[PDB]
């Protein structure tokens, strides 16, 4: 389709090696098409005559020529395999980029499993399409043009015979290419229902072994796998029999091939010389042909998989405009007026339903209520996430969309439940997301959430590695990273969720006393009425709505 | 030594006389260029003589044979080869499962390393001999070629093996490499919410690019080191094309052979050269198949009662139950319950304590810890297998039923499957008919496999209407309770308790369900291991036990 | 059984 057209566009900033290269694709083809007539030459000159002077000038140039394909074909096949580094080099820095500016309901959706194999391996297929395969299908379609032509040189009516038989072949071809592939399917389904087999046993053995019934599993299996058996015997017979018929059919030209010119080398217009660069043409010319037709198959396939690829690049997010207001300071007031939100992927369940209540920057705001955990939908919304469906939110008495991206979350921030890490150094995690940070600060930040005074303990102070997704530290340290990760940034509105769950009444007044929370909005949600004690004010979050 | 070759003893006659079938099928093709250096020579020192008509006649037949013979040799092969492959697949199923409880990638490699394999073992075969034979004719036309040939060819084996050395450590590096720089990015896709919080959304772009950087540089050493891998199959293919051609040039102007006997040459050269190349390249495939194929073999080499059903008499005598993750795993010990038809009785006790150990060992699932017990005054052991297992059933701590139609996923192990109706009939005793019969064949509709066809409320029925339907003298059940709704599960006990088979069989449930806490004749707690409650629950709370104590 | 491209 057209689809191969973007493809190819995305290669032209490498054009310094492909220009480079294609020239060495005609000096290779050309430096190889020729060895086998001075092959022929030098046996022909060897008959009937002993002439130094010719028969070492035809080794020289015959070995001059090879050489000369040996050598840009070590060039071609090299200048390529680093173009196709280039190309896998760029779409996966392209396409992770493009996935960065989707909505988060993509994300709810979409599994990273499946993204995983989408960039990490179906991009190599991306760099195998012209690197690769232009090049097999480029490579052979010149030489078969190109022999034909010396085809001719030698005999023109012994070529002929070539041009009847080949296209039975390329029959032959075609029907096997389509014929091993439905069977090879009809084997695999066959294959995939054993190991489903296999996979029921496996998972519910111990109601199996309630009973001897170990024998119907076996017979399971041993029928299932019979169909794999008589479905595998039926595909390599199939195999095996169409070896043969080609096979005989090589005798369908070498067996016509010396008769007509056996009886042309009596006859004139041919020598043992000139015959035998034809003998050693005619087979070469059908393992290229095969090839030809047989590279067309994995086109589709790399081109088939760039409707994958370029399905994420395309894809248009749903999000506002980005913001562009930033004010030199900010009161942190943020007012509320009839919000309702649902999921993309659960639409039609008001998660919140006409919400009204508004914050100030002197005061502490609590959220109860069980809700189904309905109310961290407040915790989203309020830092621009999601969009509400109905209603506004206005910051500062301004649309929250109109600030600047960067900026707002450089004032309103939050701690989940869940304190996510990513790998690498404590000290690269505590002020993430910000350009630079000096350590003097983290360090207050860190003393400030309490959590200098266990990290200390680690190799090398702040520096000290975190396994991967905070693999190597304790859930209660997590907690008091994440603390640290929204103190640091010296935020204007404080979103805390489930703060009882490690930190307690005393840890969590250290938080709210900061200057962050001290002369600033912080929003605490929780369950229990713990609350209560220091909350200016109570909001109770019933079947989403606020009593 | 080698374990892979012990699967032969079965068929060695089959493989004999394929390979008598090769070694025909190898001489009769090498008859291709043989007569084409005759004919070309015949008809230069003489005319048109009729000599060739027999000559090339020859060339048709014995080719003829070898692709006549080489297709009835390959086709006993596969068709040989499968049926072992079949009975291997088997048994090493057949092995793994005769494990504990304590999986499916055992049968995966087998399923992976048995066609890599046998695919590229015949491919050896065929060329090995192919490349033999064709030594044996070529060596026929000229002692000096030959020698000739011989001597390069350890260059064409040795030096595309060094440069290769050298790829196939650049490229594992950049392709592990690789793995790590995606592997980075899903680590920031997974946690998207918070990166879209902290607006690092071009963080992540610029950590991205970094190990980008990196690897880069890497592929700028991959591609130089590509040329000389090319270079060097490339020219040593050549250097010997040439080097024959000339060393033939001296030879047949000597006079010793004549320019035919080099054009045979010639042809028997190139096909050479494909025939060791394919042989060596199959060689690091077949080496790894058979390495990595022993670790199989680890798995592969790792009573006169026939009850119809139990005699409802059990007893124990200082049994010991433990998890089967090590031997101080112990759960359980001091265990001297005992039981007989028609007593009812249910138990309880801390989760973990040996409960679910001790409901294994009544059924004879796995041998007790210490101590000793027996059922019927005879050993556990002391009964045929598929006897034993029909002498008593109980429900599973996790309710389910096979990928099955009601009316036949309940004659699992039976040695005579019962009607359908009948199936339907069981289903409507134990309840499960009522969403049974919701279906779309009713009973006769298959059910989905892992018992996904309903939630855990049909679930808990299904699994008491398997028992149903085997009925058996005696009966046992592990956290039924808690599997469905309270209610039904409590009917279910109380119907169990009302039906005659309260005389003709005896159960014990391992559940807090309160239909059986007040209707128990009997009843046996542990704590910690060792037993310390029993009694119903209003009888314990009378005498002031744990059940009472239970209530504050 | 012989032989059945890589090569760039």
């Amino acid at each position: 389709k057209v689809l191969m057209w973007r493809l190819l566009k995305l290669s032209r900033p490498d054009l310094p090696l492909l220009v480079a290269a294609f020239f060495f694709l005609v000096l290779a083809v050309l430096g190889e098409t020729l060895i086998p007539h001075y092959s022929g030459r030098v046996i022909d000159i060897l008959g009937g005559d002993f002439d130094p002077h010719a028969f070492a000038s035809a080794i020289f140039f015959m070995c001059l020529f090879s050489f000369g394909s040996s050598l840009s074909a070590g060039c071609r096949g090299g200048c390529f395999t680093y173009t196709m580094s280039r190309i896998n080099l760029r779409i996966r820095e392209q396409l992770f980029s493009s996935l960065l500016r989707q909505d988060l309901g993509f994300f709810q959706e979409t599994k990273t499993g499946e993204l995983n194999s989408r960039l990490s391996s179906d991009t190599t297929l991306m760099s195998n399409w012209l690197p690769l395969n232009a090049n097999v299908l480029l490579r052979s379609l010149v030489k078969v043009v190109g022999l034909y032509g010396f085809m001719l040189s030698i005999s023109p009516r012994l070529t002929l015979l070539s041009l009847l038989h080949m296209p039975f072949t390329i029959a032959a071809e075609k029907v096997y290419n389509t014929r091993h592939q439905e069977v090879l399917r009809e084997i695999q389904d066959a294959v995939a229902r054993a190991g489903q087999v296999v996979r029921e046993a496996v998972g519910g053995l111990q109601t199996v072994r309630s009973f001897g019934a170990e024998e119907h599993e076996v017979c399971r299996y041993k029928e299932a796998l019979e169909q794999c058996r008589q479905l595998y015997w039926r595909r390599d017979l199939e195999r095996a029999l169409y070896l043969l018929v080609r096979r005989v059919l090589h005798l369908g030209v070498q067996m016509l091939m010396l008769s007509c010119g056996l009886q042309q080398m009596q006859d004139g217009e041919l020598t043992q010389g000139s015959l035998l660069s034809f003998m050693i043409y005619q087979e070469s010319v059908g393992s290229y042909v095969q090839t030809l037709v047989y590279i067309y198959g994995d086109m589709l396939s790399n081109v088939g998989a760039a409707e994958k690829v370029f399905s994420y690049m395309d894809r248009q997010p749903n999000l506002p405009s980005p913001g562009t207001l930033a004010p030199t300071t900010l009161q942190g007031v943020v007012k509320f007026q009839d919000v309702s939100f649902a999921y993309p992927n659960r639409p039609d369940r008001p998660v919140l339903k006409g919400l009204t209540f508004t914050l100030r920057p002197g005061e502490v705001t609590a959220l109860v209520g069980p809700n189904g955990s309905g109310k961290s939908t407040v915790a989203a919304l309020l830092q621009n996430l999601y969009q509400p469906t109905g209603g506004q939110v206005l910051l500062d008495e301004k649309p929250i969309s109109q600030y600047e991206h960067c900026y707002l979350h450089s004032q309103v921030v939050s701690v989940g439940q869940e304190p996510v890490l990513f790998s690498g150094s404590v000290r690269n995690n505590i002020a993430y997301g910000l350009q630079s940070c000096e350590d003097d600060k983290v360090m207050a930040a860190a003393q400030a959430a309490h959590a200098d005074d266990f990290i200390q303990e680690m190799e090398h102070g702040i520096y000290t590695d975190v396994g991967e997704k905070g693999s190597q530290l304790a859930a209660g340290q997590k907690q008091r990273l994440a603390i640290a990760r929204a103190l640091v940034r010296d935020p204007r509105v404080l979103i805390l969720d489930e703060a009882t769950s490690a930190l307690d009444v005393q840890c969590e007044q250290a938080l709210q006393d900061w200057n962050s929370r001290g002369d600033r909005t912080v929003l605490v949600i929780a369950h229990r009425l713990q609350t209560v004690q220091r909350a200016h004010q109570i909001l109770v979050l019933q079947e989403g709505k606020l009593q | 030594v080698r374990r892979l070759l012990g699967c032969l003893g079965s068929e060695t006659r089959r493989l004999s006389l394929f390979l008598v079938l090769v070694v025909l099928s190898s001489l009769g093709e090498m008859a291709i260029p043989f007569f084409t250096g005759r004919l070309t020579d015949w008809i230069l020192q003489d005319g048109s003589a009729d000599t060739f008509t027999r000559n090339l006649t020859l060339m048709s037949i014995l080719t003829i044979a070898s692709a006549v013979l080489e297709f009835v040799g390959d086709g006993i092969y596969n068709n040989t080869m499968g049926h072992v492959h079949s009975h291997l697949q088997g048994e090493v199923f057949g092995a793994v499962l005769r494990q504990e409880t304590e999986m499916s990638r055992v049968t995966e490699d087998t399923s992976t390393l048995s066609d890599s394999l046998s695919e590229n073992l015949s491919l050896f075969l065929w060329y090995l001999v192919r490349g033999l034979c064709l030594l044996g004719i070529m060596l026929w036309g000229s002692v000096s070629l030959t020698m000739v040939t011989l001597i390069t060819l350890p260059l064409l084996f040795l030096l595309p093996k060094k440069v290769g050395k050298w790829y196939q450590l650049l490229e594992v590096q950049v392709r592990e490499s690789l793995a790590k720089s995606s592997q980075v990015a899903i680590e920031a896709l997974s946690a998207m919410p918070t990166v879209r919080s902290f607006a690092n959304e071009e963080g992540e772009a610029q950590k991205f690019r970094e190990k980008l950087q990196e690897i880069k540089t890497l592929n700028q050493k991959e591609a130089v080191a590509y040329a000389v891998n090319s270079w060097t199959t490339s020219i040593s293919g050549m250097l010997l094309k040439v080097g024959i051609l000339y060393i033939g040039g001296q030879l047949v102007t000597s006079g010793a052979v004549s320019s035919g006997n080099l054009v045979t040459f010639v042809l028997y050269q190139m096909q050479f050269t494909q025939a060791v190349e394919v042989l060596l390249s199959i060689y690091p495939r077949v080496q790894k198949a058979v390495g990595s194929s022993e670790k199989i073999f680890e798995y592969l080499d790792r009573g006169l009662l026939t009850p119809l059903h139990l005699e409802g008499l059990v007893q124990f005598q200082d049994v010991s139950f433990a998890y089967p993750n090590r031997p101080d795993v112990l759960v359980l010990q001091g265990l001297t319950f005992t039981l007989r038809p028609g007593e009812v009785t249910a138990l309880v006790g801390p989760n973990g304590s040996g409960k679910s150990t001790v409901a294994a060992l009544l059924q004879n699932l796995y041998q007790p810890t210490g101590g000793q017990l027996l059922l019927d005054g005879k050993p556990l052991p002391q009964y045929e297998h598929r006897y034993l297992h029909r002498q008593v059933a109980a429900v599973g701590q996790e309710p389910q039923v096979f990928g099955r139609s009601l009316q036949e996923n309940i004659a699992y192990g039976l040695t005579q499957k019962p009607t359908m109706e009948e199936i339907t009939a069981a289903a409507v005793k134990s309840g499960a008919h009522s969403f049974i019969s919701g279906l779309p064949q009713g009973y006769d509709t298959e059910v989905d496999e892992a018992g996904s066809q309903l939630s855990g409320g049909q679930r808990q029925a299904v699994a008491l209407a398997r028992a149903l339907i085997r009925k058996p003298c005696v009966l046992i059940l592990d956290d039924a309770t808690s599997a469905l709704d309270a209610n039904s599960q409590l009917q279910v006990e109380q119907l169990l308790y009302e039906s005659p088979e309260r005389y003709s069989r005896s159960v014990l449930l391992i559940t807090q369900h309160l239909s059986l806490v007040e209707q128990a004749d009997h009843i046996l707690f542990l704590e910690g291991g060792a037993i310390r409650e029993g009694g119903t629950h209003q009888q314990l709370m009378e005498k002031k036990g744990c059940y009472w104590a239970m209530v504050q | 059984l012989p032989a059945v491209e890589q090569e760039y």
